[PDB]
């Protein structure tokens, strides 16, 4: 609220035209005035400011005028919704010789010059330019209060620009906006009772991108959270439901995708969104509407960016398991885990592993038997060992990205958008892809004698 | 549908204001009336070096060549070479990264090939102390520019290399109020690739019309020997004026072509020298673009600066006005109180802008 | 309206995603595959990336046989080799 | 000179950035580190946070608490230099974030 | 082909990281321990 | 348990030998190996005294 | 002492930073009011502005801005 | 690492 | 020079100095022989001198520089 120019808006006029509303008949983008009072940063008084009113989207400004206050003080309620040179630059008909030609070519770097010989009989003598040529937080607080009074002081100068077009609605006064393209279910369920609030967007939040976050299950959330699972992020200004992925650096060599979160741990996460600054944190809930509510926590994963991009790339493991049929003495004929000679020709000369842990290397195909081929280990593979090629296959992230857009509904709750995979797996009575083979089962360990 | 321009001018500068401003831009008509029209060859290389620099910025140009789109990207900047036509030198390909470069996620070292130097375009030695100090004292702080090998016109082979790693969030607000007092005048001269008397030649022609003058002179000689030399031969000499109590710098150049003494050349660079001091106050009128785009640039303040009056030229209103049709703001300007000489103060009310490509 | 055939275009996606997701995996995704758990040789149309044992024979170029070339040069120029000597 | 700071137990300090984020080894020593400006005096030393699972809490300028760290004995990755430890950050205890009683504000 | 240039770059990256962060450990190393072993230098009289 | 948690040490379950692959049963796993292997490493060397 | 007073001083340390304004007109701080359905919201808004104008209202609605002492207003949002 | 490009 | 540029002169400090004949402002000294100079030639066109001396060698000098 520091960084950012914020209003809460209090009164409201959807002033369209209403011959025009019943010439179209119901289709039309209202035009309104928002009548509310700003905070934050100044506003960039230029129309054209993209500013995002929360649940409906961003907008762009098109007119804006300050009012003077309905509800002043001493030097009370107000309850609505109820009971020269620089012109001479900066005009932009005229060209810059007859700027300079009544004040008194940029891709050549050197600045135009005169001829040298008049220019050496001007400066046979120098005598011109020869007059020329002869704690801490308290100190950082001294530091911002002398910005602070050398800005109020150099805004102490000509009306028309340091208090309407140069510093821009400076801070705490009642205004009227105007904006168009609003959507007419806004004005149709226009309830004052929530709250419509608005702030101007940076230009490094306005363009969509991928943002790499560090998030956590939070502490308080009885499940975790998966990746690829819609979840909606309360980043910055926004709120949108998202399809975040969630990564870990696996020592800090790579980035490989996981299939949930760490149950009490921050871990690394990106998702599509609108772009933000980085540092920034966010909340982020499950399921948002009045008919799915339980008495579960609601606040899923809380996090702040680390930073953003349009473009990451996540990997995740992958293993070609084959099978020995025939083995040798530090050799063995390993079978089905390529099929075809270009494929093994592909992969000639790749380390492998056994899962009794042992290293291995894939030598060379074998000819008639097409997917089998010959393989070197540190020593012999039993017949009853499965090898391991390891690979990353490169995953990449869904775009996709519905703003939650709360007041627009009919109803104002109960909001719908992607709903959880296991619920949409309960809704068409399906059973979670289980794998007989994968789970875990008591182990018996025998005494393994030796010849 | 949201910025576009006119005219085949200013043109590095739209693209570095674009990718600045996060807005997009169009610019058409590229010399639409030319016996060979278009896009030149080199900007179509500056393009690319923008395209390599950055990361998801589109451009398209014109089939006819003469229109170009450009919607940015984020910078990201990484370790990278450039080869560089040889219709233009390094300094055009290195002066608007010396200030699109503070901002990438990672450092800059982008070294470029090519000639080193050039009459109309920026010099190396004159990029260095002319160029770094401003920067340095606007608030990157580990600034770097070496020369692996040096070239001249017109055969070239000069190898430069630019390390820029002090990303900062924005660069702070600057207040230079006073007329700088000049502590040294110093400067160095090269030459590539001919014998070493004229290095001699040109400094104490140059000295001779300032050893009048009482402050002190410095002039530092550089032959350039072996194959470091490159692939032309050639010749060049540096003049700064340098303000050790504030840490400014003034900067004049030339070199020198076929058929030019090197003792009038010398003294040319001088006499050039002192006419910008006679234009300047605390920024070189070739120091200026930058350090306003700079002011804009910082923190959202008051950023104020003294300029004398012959600064505001024909690319100074053109500036102001691209700089506007960007991004819409306008400079004041105080008149100093004391006003026999009227000098301006441009003060801009800085955007909040911050570069938010760092990893955190 | 606007806001409604934006409502569903949005259901659209939603559908596809939403059926995306319970449907089945791609063979790529998940681990652990065999040969007969893939389309047949989808792998040269992969671009996929592994790690190996060891650095393969250096194919001999006429850049480095011309640079031992220009080494052996020298040293045959300078007789600085090493051979052995009498007792 | 009563303390490694002054004389004070604690100091709140700015942190710069997260020495050792690229670090391979896990719970490494050059991991669990990081720069932090003294106030009272205004100079940047480096100090630790134990636990670098835990390190992912504090990230910049979050005004950490700053105390001593007193090595018992000889470890094998701890380097020296060093002696100040993270006691909490913006406020609240870091070890009570660890053990994930309390909540970090912002 | 690919073998050869994927295990250079492998090896360069790898021979940079452990010299970086190697450098840059002991560098923090003494320029703090130098200090504190003044500092007990200067607390041992008391 | 120094600076951690149960959750943080908890457990890892192995994975147990195929089904489809079932006839030689007992997948064998790094113990199995190097309990077999130092065996084999004796009795070579026993036979090359 | 020189003990209970060096290290309760860095309670005056910080980050420092700015806040947006001088005394020119500082806004109508924004005053929500949030608790489970059913307690507390409207009766608490009803009695502070009864307080605040010495008038009360019936069925509020939207923030509405009100008074409090000669500096400064605020705002009070259900 | 890119996603840009001239065209 | 045959087009009349400038002349070249010899000095028997093993050098040649290149002297305008319109301004004689001492275009270029160039040198290097270590035994005097005792022949000078100009190209047909003022391009590039042929210089020589007691030392057995000759010089092919480019004039645009004093290059060789
Ligand atoms: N017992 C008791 N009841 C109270 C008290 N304060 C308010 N109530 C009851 O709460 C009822 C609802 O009025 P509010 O509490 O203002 O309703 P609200 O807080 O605005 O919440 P919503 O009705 O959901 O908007 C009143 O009819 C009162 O009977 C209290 O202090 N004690
Ligand atoms: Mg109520």
């Amino acid at each position: 609220r520091n960084e950012h120019p914020y209003m809460l808006a209090d009164r409201f006029t959807d002033l369209t035209h209403p011959e025009l509303i019943e010439t179209q008949g119901l289709q039309i983008d209202r035009k309104v005035a928002i009548y509310g009072y700003l905070h934050g940063t100044p506003l960039p008084s230029a129309p054209g400011t993209r500013v995002h009113i929360a649940g409906v989207g961003d907008f762009s400004v098109a007119q804006i005028e300050k009012l003077p206050d309905p509800c002043p003080t001493p030097f009370l309620i107000y309850a609505p919704m109820s009971d020269n040179i620089g012109k001479l630059i900066y005009m932009d008909n005229i060209s810059p010789e007859e700027c300079i030609r009544r004040w008194r070519d940029l891709e050549k770097f050197v600045p135009y010059f005169d001829t040298f010989e008049k220019l050496a009989k001007k400066w046979k003598s120098v005598d011109a330019i020869k007059e020329r040529f002869l704690t801490w937080y308290e100190l950082q607080k001294a530091k911002i209060s002398k910005q602070l009074e050398i800005n109020n002081i150099e805004y102490q100068e000509m009306t028309p620009e340091q208090r309407q077009r140069i510093e821009g609605f400076k801070a705490g006064s009642y205004v009227r906006i105007v904006f168009e393209k609003v959507p007419m279910e806004f004005v149709k369920n226009f309830n004052p009772k929530f709250p419509i609030v608005m702030g101007g967007l940076l230009p490094t939040e306005i363009k969509f991108g991928i943002v790499k976050a560090r998030l956590r299950r939070h502490r308080w959330h009885k499940k975790i959270l998966k990746t690829n699972d819609p979840l909606v992020l309360s980043l910055g200004w926004r709120r949108f439901q998202t399809l975040p992925i969630y990564t870990t650096t696996d020592s800090r060599t790579r980035t490989r995708m996981l299939k949930y979160t760490p149950e009490h741990t921050y871990c690394n996460a990106a998702f599509y969104g609108p772009l933000c600054s980085p540092n920034t944190p966010f909340c982020g809930v499950q399921i948002v509407a009045n008919s799915d509510t339980g008495n579960g926590f609601r606040i899923a994963a809380t996090g702040i960016v680390e930073e953003i991009d349009v473009n990451i790339e996540i990997v995740k493991k992958l293993k070609l398991v084959g099978f020995p049929y025939k083995i040798f003495k530090n050799t063995a004929f390993i079978k089905d885990m390529f099929s075809s000679a270009m494929e093994v020709a592909r992969f000639e000369g790749a380390q492998i592993k056994t899962v009794s842990g042992i290293r291995g290397e894939i030598k060379r195909a074998l000819s008639k038997p097409e997917g089998h081929y010959r393989a070197a280990f540190e020593d012999k593979i039993l017949m009853s060992d499965i090898v391991i090629l390891r690979s990353w296959y490169p995953v990449r992230v869904k775009k996709f990205y519905n703003p939650v857009t709360s007041l627009l509904l009919k109803e104002k709750t109960e909001w719908k958008g992607l709903r959880l995979t296991g619920q949409i797996r309960a809704a068409m009575n399906l059973e979670t892809p289980s794998n007989p083979d994968s789970a875990y089962h008591k182990i018996e360990r025998v005494e393994r004698h030796f010849n | 549908k949201y910025t576009t321009f006119q005219g085949s001018q200013n043109f590095r500068l739209r693209i570095v204001l674009a990718t600045l401003s996060g807005k997009p831009i169009k610019i058409e008509k590229i010399r639409s009336g030319d016996l060979n029209p278009g896009l030149k060859d080199y900007e179509v290389s500056f393009l690319r070096l923008i395209e390599s620099v950055t990361n998801g910025s589109v451009i398209e140009i014109s089939y006819t060549g003469t229109t170009v789109i450009y919607r940015p990207g984020i910078i990201v900047g990484g370790a990278s070479t450039h080869i560089c036509p040889s219709s233009k030198p390094v300094g055009y390909f290195v002066e608007p990264m010396l200030y699109l470069a503070p901002f990438s996620k990672k450092k800059f070292s982008i070294l470029f090939k090519g000639i080193t130097a050039s009459h109309n375009d920026a010099g190396i030695e004159a990029i260095k102390w002319g160029l770094m100090p401003v920067m340095e004292k606007f608030g990157v702080r580990e600034c770097a520019l070496h020369t692996l090998k040096r070239g001249s016109p017109p055969l070239g082979g000069g190898e430069v290399h630019l390390v820029v790693d002090s990303l900062i969030a924005q660069p702070i607000t600057m207040h230079e109020i006073d007329r700088p007092i000049i502590s040294s005048i110093t400067g160095v001269a090269y030459s590539t690739r001919v014998s070493p008397s004229l290095v001699n030649r040109m400094i104490d022609g140059a000295k001779k019309v300032l050893k009048n003058l009482q402050c002190e002179v410095n002039i530092t000689a550089d032959v350039w020997r072996g194959e470091n030399s490159g692939k032309s031969p050639g010749w060049g000499i540096t003049l700064v004026a340098q303000s050790k109590q504030k840490g400014w710098s003034y900067f004049a150049e030339d070199i020198g072509d076929a058929g030019s003494i090197p003792e009038e050349l010398g003294e040319k660079v001088a006499c050039q020298l002192l006419e910008e001091i006679s234009k300047s106050a605390a920024v070189g009128r070739n120091q200026l673009p930058l350090a306003i785009v700079y002011m804009v640039i910082g923190k959202e303040d008051i950023g104020r600066l003294r300029i004398n009056k012959e600064q505001i030229d024909e690319r100074f209103i053109i500036l102001l006005r691209d700089i506007k049709k960007i991004f819409n703001t306008e400079v004041f300007l105080k008149p100093v109180d004391e006003a026999d000489n009227e000098d301006m103060i441009a003060t801009i009310k800085g955007i909040g802008f911050t570069n938010t490509s760092k990893k955190i | 309206s606007s806001f409604e055939k934006q409502q569903i275009e949005i259901r659209k996606q939603i559908e596809q995603l939403e059926n995306e997701a319970v449907a089945e995996k791609k063979w790529s995704l998940k681990g652990e595959v065999k040969a007969k758990d893939r389309p047949e040789d989808a792998l040269l149309t992969e671009e996929l990336e592994f790690d190996r044992t060891a650095k393969p024979v250096p194919v001999i170029t006429s850049e480095v046989t011309e640079s031992l070339e220009d080494m052996i040069r020298r040293r045959i120029q300078d007789s600085n080799f090493d051979d052995l000597q009498r007792r | 000179k009563s303390s490694p700071f002054g004389g004070s137990s604690h100091a709140k300090g700015i942190v710069l950035e997260k020495l050792g984020i690229e670090s391979k080894q896990p719970n490494s020593a050059i991991r669990k580190c990081v720069r932090v400006q003294l106030i009272k005096n205004g100079k940047k030393v480096t100090a630790f946070v134990p636990n670098d699972g835990c390190l992912n809490f504090v990230d910049e300028n979050d005004e950490v608490l700053l105390a001593g760290f007193g090595r018992k004995g000889k470890a094998k990755g701890d380097i020296p230099g060093v002696r100040f430890k993270v006691v909490k950050v913006s406020g609240v205890s870091l070890l009570a974030l660890w053990k994930e009683k309390k909540e970090k504000p912002r | 082909f690919e073998a050869r240039q994927r295990i250079e770059e492998k090896n360069k990256e790898s021979s940079d990281y452990h010299a970086k962060m190697a450098h840059i450990v002991n560098t923090i190393n003494t320029e703090e321990g130098a200090e504190k072993n003044k500092y007990e230098r200067e607390r041992k009289l008391r | 348990a120094k600076l951690v948690h149960d959750v943080q040490k908890k457990q890892h379950r192995e994975r147990s030998q195929l089904t489809s692959r079932s006839r030689y049963g007992f997948l064998e796993k790094h113990k199995d190996y190097v309990k077999r292997a130092q065996d084999f490493h004796r009795k070579q060397s026993t036979l090359k005294v | 002492t020189m003990q209970r007073s060096s290290d309760v001083n860095e309670r005056k340390l910080h980050v420092p930073m700015v806040d947006r304004t001088p005394e020119d007109d500082p806004p109508p701080f924004i005053v929500a009011v949030v608790g489970p359905p059913g307690t507390g919201k409207t009766t608490l808004i009803r009695s502070l502005v009864r307080r605040m104008t010495k008038s009360t209202l019936n069925d509020i609605q939207g923030p509405i801005t009100v008074v409090s002492g000669k500096h400064r207003r605020l705002t009070f949002l259900e | 690492n890119k996603r840009g490009g001239v065209i | 020079s045959p087009d009349d540029r400038y002349l070249a002169i010899s000095l028997l400090d093993n050098t040649v100095k290149v002297f305008f004949l319109d301004s004689m402002k001492f275009y270029l000294s160039l040198y290097g022989h270590k035994l005097p100079v005792l022949s000078i030639d100009i190209s047909f066109d003022s391009k590039m001198i042929i210089t020589s001396s007691a030392d057995k060698n000759i010089k092919i000098w480019g004039l645009d520089f004093g290059d060789c």
